[PDB]
């Protein structure tokens, strides 16, 4: 739990796919830490892809934190366009989710001044 | 300055992405969780 | 501050430069592709 969080908020590809072995049990992958934050989370608000698509190749659900963010929401906020274009071709029905006061990813990378997001 | 000031920002990004992969790349052995 | 920001140049390139060095000589080993 601990270690699998640093390893994918930090990019640590070989770690993840270490520790992420013997598929069976999926209440490690889809926990979230204090902050409800799940790896998928950690990775996409960092920005590593490789990781995000990883992680989604094991299915990840889109879960949410203590203020509704999703794993799009934090790559808008941060402005990385290649792990939002990883993450926009796996179920397609999270470009509409809202957070805690409405707002989508668009409000967010239209706020931070992310203009290729 | 304003085109140094806009020199300096380049050269910071390139620098911040260098530091992320020293983290990810970096040996984690008796300080690990 | 047209003096202070070529300061603020020149270290931050020593610091580019020191940065390119421990990427060159660090240690990997569990992370290696």
């Amino acid at each position: 739990k601990s270690p699998l969080h640093f390893a994918a908020s930090y990019g640590r590809i070989n770690t993840c796919q270490r520790l992420l072995q013997d598929i069976s049990d999926t209440r490690l992958l889809n926990e979230g830490d204090l902050h409800g934050m799940t790896p998928l989370h950690l990775a996409a608000k960092n920005g590593h892809d490789k990781v995000v698509q990883l992680l989604l190749k094991k299915g990840a659900l889109f879960l949410s934190d203590h203020n509704g963010w999703t794993a799009l929401h934090h790559a808008s906020m941060g402005g990385y366009t290649q792990t939002m274009k990883v993450i926009l071709d796996t179920n397609l029905k999270c470009t509409d989710r809202l957070d805690e006061d409405g707002n989508t990813a668009l409000h967010f990378a239209a706020r931070e001044g992310h203009a290729k997001a | 300055q304003k085109y140094r000031l806009k020199d300096l920002t380049f050269l910071l990004e390139k620098q911040h992405e260098l530091i992320k992969l020293i983290i990810q790349k970096m040996e984690i052995i008796s300080e690990t969780e």
